[PDB]
């Protein structure tokens, strides 16, 4: 079919990225996975990973149940008001509408029952692998039902087969920048907000998901600060705040490379400065907070930044000391399965535990950078995605806890050995300072657990005389 | 019962989860197997999610990797790639070639990119390769989960008749999708207690139990029905079919081995139990065991203690047509009614059902039936808690997801013991929310500033 | 000893009541119970089941944990508010106590500890077995604690060897009259409770124990008619409500005989004119809203009475109609447990349903009038405790459901009979005309049931050929 | 663990229960047996209420009905006229004798008023009483329901020492207050599964199991342990202890039969369900079955996926000392700490525990400790609801009474599934409670009012 090539020159577009440093590379994080030997996740799923959290939207997934039906509701994420994000919707084609050409007219009276049952702000039209290669111009429905509902439709045209989560996550970003972002002026500082001697600066979070709420640490030091968060892309957000992200002064990339088309893409169109940040761990907050200021030209913010610091270090490393002599030397094997794993290891630095950090040659090569940065320029990869090759790496390095996505939770389980989650699926929130409070107690509960002596301890019959 | 076929354009929080699904966990209950789904990488990892998150172990599940090159140009050359694969990686005893919409839509046959990888790759002859054409937009996980048992039937059992009664103890038990770990072990047992020897098709018993196996490491599934076990299909003296959903599977294993069947809903109530008992006692002449008898007394003594509270409650059920039949005789031997029954995809039993009529829909569908017939309790998988939340009644959770109960995907609903236990759930949960008369505050009343 | 002989004085003058119609008979109710063949509670438990509804009362149990332990929070009693009865009290004796005599020190510190934890207005203590053997002098410590820490103490002479749970109701109100009522006028009027017209006019519900909250569908009753009930003893009651009982124009006996001691000596002393009724059924709640007026010589309260009556009983003729064909000739079996079994029977006459009532030797006088009154002069009583003669006659009359208290529910259920509870425990409200439409849907409930043909089928193995 | 002491003079919201229902609850586990109060006709009625409330069956329950009089005078003729009217009426195959308090006060001496009524009704010599002092005010259900296991091995079994292993695969079994029915029959059938006969010494799961007789009425126990059987004791292989409070009735069956004993707590936990099959695998010398071998790799699986929620979790429990052992050890397994542990009464078994030190008080003296060390959930029985309510925690009901939990009475917590289920419910209540980081509201948010 003459449509699907100029799909795939978008796609390369995508993965044209001047922003990152290793785009004079051989990308190895969107490679051609092997059959009967893959584990990551389609586009759709990147798409739908990012585009969730903003809380009010109706989300529609296009397609067959096999992508929203085993999906829904699976969001690490929180909010504070809304919630229609959590119901799963979607056009659950049929046979017939695949074959009598059906979809476009299932997907038109699935964004007017939305809307008439909803009335979202707005709705997210995702599309998936049966409409992309049927002829289904998703982008032309959601133009008509837009002007047909008076409701904006955006359309993320990320199929699962274009190719990886990572993918989606720059699909999704293009959406916003093409149809959300410059819609709307922001609304004026709030009454009773003025703070006299505070000057209020507008900033973006982009790549902030708030995963179990854990934002909810920094949206406090932010605040105190004077920093008014035009958007945090896409946690505990709302429709309303990303049309004005175009006004923010500084932006800033939370823990993300993908969602880099979107911070450069900004400050091309807007001129908006941006920095890349993290919010894992002391250093890295007083980063984040001191890269704003940097940024902010303003004097008195740089100060009073210098003054929340100085409060915050000091009241986390008093609350970390008796903790301490309890993680201090333990071996910690981390690995990277595309899931931001780099993030969490700043923070695993401020507690004096020795990291021995690897990779897959399916790794993104951002991965592969920060692991020579670490290991060693000669570092040996995993290459495939074999689990038994991570856990004997586990035995190698005698490590004592593996930290790693949740998918890899039932090798190190089923191993025997103590694992911590790090994925947009926990319940635990590791973010700012009070953050770092959680993440030891999480470490220390699987760490000090007796579980692990019972289960590699035989049965009383298996024992020889 | 008179079916409200599907309507809507938008399936909004949906019931249905998709054929592939319910075929791969039929596949799983095979030992040393290893599902793969010719489509793209997303379609796996949904259902490794869905199954990781419900039985809390590893799930073994592989993707041919549909890309956007061959998904236009053709992906039969993946399907054999990815067969040489897990061969050459995992050794398999055996592999489930299951389809997705994307293959389906594009054309992919079977049955010839099969045949391109037994002839390229001879090395693995003695792999069976279970072939099953399961696209994500038809039927549902039961029906799809039916359609891999009749193809494991169809790839693993000899075509014979003159063996009948070879091995004299042995039943064949055809298992359905909702038969938990717990079910299984139900069934097995009580089979055993008659002097017979089960012999469970698909037996995720042994597989997604929640054991911890003695290898540090299993790529594929720990245990299950082995192909040589199965094999012996044909010299069985009768096959037990649990669950309705089956009967096309009851059908091909009939007509190539010629062993009698005695066919069943769901193990649940009074019954379903009495049936399954009787049939068991008659098979192996044996009768049925004081164990037995001691727990029908102990259902009667149930029944009785929970009449008070079960006796006309209107309940909401969004469930399989397997589940939705099997707790909706269960209720009706107690007095309760189902004023609101939703499915996810059409069943041919559900036309013999004494329900007046049965919705195909979602779990917004759900809520608006149950508000409209005044239900007092849900049953339902996990999605349906908002459901239940927004109505304001408790939740029993049944059927597939249960990724917020511990433990819930070995539940043994089966049996006099198991309905008992739904009876109390049932109970409790009544009693619990159960809010009283009022209190009224009198305005003459001496009662100080409360 | 010579302190039990003037005990055995005090409960002969319980037993003389002149008030009623049955004083110059042989007191069957308070006789001499069968060793080996008793069912009954003791006197120490008719004075809790009397005086526990007074919610915010701290209801100490002196005596060992048999009393207290196997009895506390099973009043079938709801409060509006206070719940300090719910809480179990009680001195807890030790070996030790009752040796050397230590038991009125434990009480005393009892008291003051209550009186410090939990600050009631008044604190209950209730007599035991025993404590009443050793001679404990509970009153002087009553006395002593009441002056000693300021908070009035109220003692409930009723050890459970005394007599009956019946003669622990006489106790229960000979403890209020002597200490308690007469001590406190009346509140005035609420404000804003002004009402042109209307003639406010205080009553007394003596009986009613609010089972259920069954008495919130009287209370409405009351209040539109202009009845501000001063005190009802025990449902939803408060010590400053009791302690204003003697300021009340009339009196309302609540299906009892045991509290008639009250009624008696409330229009001795204060001549507060009073009258039986009950609140089971609409005959009856009319005719004690019409008593009311009778004695309250108001032709305004007597109009709006009728008004009342016209009202209500046009809503629930109308409402019980639907359920007029599903229980109309059923035959209930009604047993008289001295549980005041008979309130409920003019119910189930508005429903047209026959019932065969029955009782024993040991059941009291009014029982086996009201036994001759509708069965006949020559009646026959059951004598002993034994179930199974009550079973037999639940067969021998063709009964469809046995209606007794919650002690005989295992006798109709395994005996494979539908059964209703009627007793001090149970879960539904049945008074007023509200009240009507629960007991026709609990009748319903386990009389429609499938599960009785089940358990009456034998099993498919216990099948002959 | 440091016992410290009752001291308050008030005890608010009790957690004890009388020595006289624990040992009435003792001979309730005999077939057709009356339990007898020799007290005023309320200790009666309030036991009545209490067992029929937890079990939801009816109790058999008698009184000599001491009045007034009776009390004063002298009350030995009562307990000889209630032994009298029992034997005659109901005929029964043993009859327990229990003192209340009242009775111990006065001073009647059970030796003395039993040996009246063998002189004087000796129609009634082959109808055995068993007498147990259980006067109210001394110990509680526990120590009481050991006291009746005691005089019951002293009433029941011949002095012997010649006859030990005439049954070779007979094993007795002294079961204590805390094992449901579905504890005894995890017992009996484990045993049986070893190919022994096990003898319950109570069986509480042949009289309070619930079930429905085939007699339309039953006056006695519908079941439980013989006394023909209970008379076959010197004749076993090996007795063996469950709950470290029977130690004075292993002791008195060890010196009248001579029959080996070992003791065990309860059978919570890997390390007591291991040392259980080992000393059964010793004594009958075959192997622990298959059965048993993969329901410890299960065991294993739970505790795996269930130590990321009860690592760390801080318990309060308020229970016997058998249940507080049992559930600490439960716990300690998984890295649980027991910050609060309330008792109703002393106990010799309590000194020797890990525990820091062990409270013996109340339900009030339970919200106090638990709320001084942060409990997250609470273990106790239906009357510790209210103070897991005052505190804002789960409740795990557990021991008697239940009054408001529909089959709690049966549940079986003994053995790696029994055991795997507490680890499920601990886990989902402390999940579904967990309240996570709550929601900041920003003072510059573009977030609408309304
Ligand atoms: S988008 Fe494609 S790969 Fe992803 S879930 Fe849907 S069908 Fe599967
Ligand atoms: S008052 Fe007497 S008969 Fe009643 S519970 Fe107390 S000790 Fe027993
Ligand atoms: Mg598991
Ligand atoms: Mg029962």
């Amino acid at each position: 079919h003459h449509h699907h090539h100029m799909k795939a020159k978008d796609i390369a577009e995508l993965l044209d990225e001047p922003a990152c440093s290793h785009n004079k590379k051989e990308k190895s994080g969107c490679a051609k996975p092997k059959p009967g030997a893959t584990d990551g996740g389609c586009s759709f799923d990147g798409a739908q990973i990012a585009l969730l959290p903003v809380a009010d939207v109706a989300h529609i997934v296009h397609g067959p149940i096999a992508c929203a039906g085993s999906s829904w509701d699976n969001r690490g994420t929180r909010s504070s008001g809304p919630d229609l994000y959590r119901i799963g919707m979607t056009t659950d084609l049929t046979e017939n509408d695949v074959i009598m050409g059906r979809a476009e007219k299932r997907l038109f009276h699935a964004i007017r029952q939305a809307v008439e049952s909803y009335s979202p702000p707005a709705v997210f039209v995702y599309n998936t692998c049966v409409p992309a290669l049927i002829g289904d111009d998703v982008d032309a429905v959601c133009k008509a039902a837009a002007e047909r509902f008076g409701t904006p439709v955006i359309p993320v045209d990320s199929a699962g087969f274009y190719g990886t989560k990572n993918l989606g996550n720059r699909i999704a970003g293009e959406a916003m920048l093409k149809y959300v972002i410059g819609t709307r002026e922001p609304d004026p500082l709030p009454v009773g907000s003025e703070r006299p001697g505070i000057r209020v600066h507008d900033v973006n979070l982009i790549g902030e998901y708030n995963i179990a709420g854990e934002f909810w640490h920094v949206l406090p030091l932010l605040d105190e600060l004077g920093l008014r968060v035009l958007c945090t892309l896409a946690g505990d957000a709302r429709y309303r705040e990303v049309q004005t992200m175009h006004r923010a002064e500084v932006n800033m990339m939370v823990c993300s490379k993908a969602m880099l088309n979107v911070a450069r893409k900004l400050q091309e169109t807007y001129g908006t400065p941006w920095f890349e940040g993290s919010f894992y761990g002391i250093t890295d907050t007083s980063q984040a907070l001191r890269d704003f200021a940097r940024l902010l030209d303003d004097p008195d913010l740089t100060a009073r930044t210098e003054a929340l610091i100085a409060r915050e270090e000091a009241k986390v490393r008093a609350a970390l000391e008796p903790w301490r002599a309890r993680l201090e030397g333990k071996r910690v094997l981390l690995y990277t399965g595309g899931v931001k794993s780099w993030s969490v290891v700043s923070a695993l630095q401020d507690l004096g535990m020795k990291v021995v950090a690897t990779g897959t040659k399916k790794s993104t090569e951002e991965d592969k950078a920060r692991i020579r940065e670490l290991m060693g320029d000669d570092v040996k990869m995993l290459d495939e995605g074999n689990a038994r090759v991570l856990l004997k790496t586990v035995d190698e390095y005698q490590a004592d806890i593996l930290i790693a996505g949740g998918r890899n939770m039932y090798t190190a389980l089923k191993g025997r050995v103590p694992f911590l989650d790090i994925n947009q699926e926990r319940e635990f929130g590791y973010a700012g300072y009070d953050g770092m409070l959680e993440l030891v107690r999480q470490l220390c509960i699987t760490l000090e657990c007796p579980v692990w002596e019972a289960v590699r301890r035989p049965a009383p019959w298996d024992i020889p005389a | 019962a008179e079916i409200i076929n599907r309507n809507k354009a938008l399936a909004v929080s949906p019931l249905k989860a998709s054929q592939t699904m319910g075929a791969a966990l039929a596949i799983l209950g095979l030992a040393r197997s290893m599902p793969l789904f010719h489509g793209s990488q997303g379609c796996t990892a949904f259902a490794k999610v869905f199954f990781v998150r419900h039985f809390r172990e590893p799930v073994p599940l592989q993707t041919t990797a549909m890309d956007q090159v061959s998904s236009v140009m053709g992906a039969d050359e993946n399907v054999v790639e990815a067969l040489k694969t897990i061969c050459e990686r995992q050794n398999p005893s055996v592999i489930g070639l299951l389809t997705t919409g994307l293959s389906e839509t594009q054309g992919c046959d079977l049955h010839t990119a099969l045949h391109e990888f037994r002839t390229q790759y001879e090395e693995y002859k003695d792999v069976p390769i279970v072939p099953v054409n399961t696209p994500d937009f038809s039927g549902c996980f039961e029906s799809g989960f039916a359609a891999a048992v009749k193809a494991i039937v169809e790839t693993l059992v000899p075509e014979r008749r003159d063996q009948v009664g070879k091995r004299p103890r042995q039943v064949n038990v055809l298992c359905s999708a909702n038969l938990t770990p717990g079910d299984l072990e139900y069934i097995a047992e009580s089979i055993e207690s008659f002097g017979l020897r089960p012999l469970l098709i698909p037996d995720l018993s042994g597989s997604l139990d929640g054991h911890l196996d003695e290898n540090r490491f299993n790529a594929l599934t720990t245990g299950g029905l082995s192909v040589a076990e199965l094999a012996t299909a044909g010299q069985s003296v009768a096959t037990l079919v649990v669950g309705q959903s089956l009967a096309g599977a009851a059908d091909a294993l009939a007509e190539r081995t010629g062993v009698p069947d005695r066919r069943f809903g769901m193990l649940y109530g009074l019954d379903a139990v009495d049936a399954w008992l009787m049939a068991l006692a008659e098979i192996s002449g044996n009768p049925v065991p004081d164990r037995y008898k001691r727990q029908r007394a102990q259902l009667q003594d149930a029944m009785l203690d929970t009449h008070f509270m079960l006796s006309s409650a209107r309940t909401a059920i969004a469930a399989d047509p397997d589940l939705l039949l099997g707790f909706d005789a269960l209720l009706r031997s107690m007095g309760a009614h189902t004023v609101a029954a939703v499915v996810p995809a059409r069943a041919a039993a559900l036309v013999d059902s004494p329900l007046p009529s049965v919705r195909v829909g979602d779990l917004e569908d759900l809520e608006h039936a149950a508000r409209a017939g005044q239900a007092q309790l849900v049953i339902g998988n996990s999605h349906a808690l908002a459901s239940a939340r927004r109505l304001g009644v408790p939740l029993l959770r049944a059927g597939f997801p249960q990724y917020d109960l511990l433990g819930g995907f070995q539940r043994c609903w089966s049996g006099y013991r198991g309905s008992s236990q739904v009876l109390f759930d049932l109970a409790n949960l009544l009693v619990e929310h159960h809010q009283g008369i009022q209190p009224y505050h009198s305005i003459y009343a001496q009662k100080p500033a409360t």
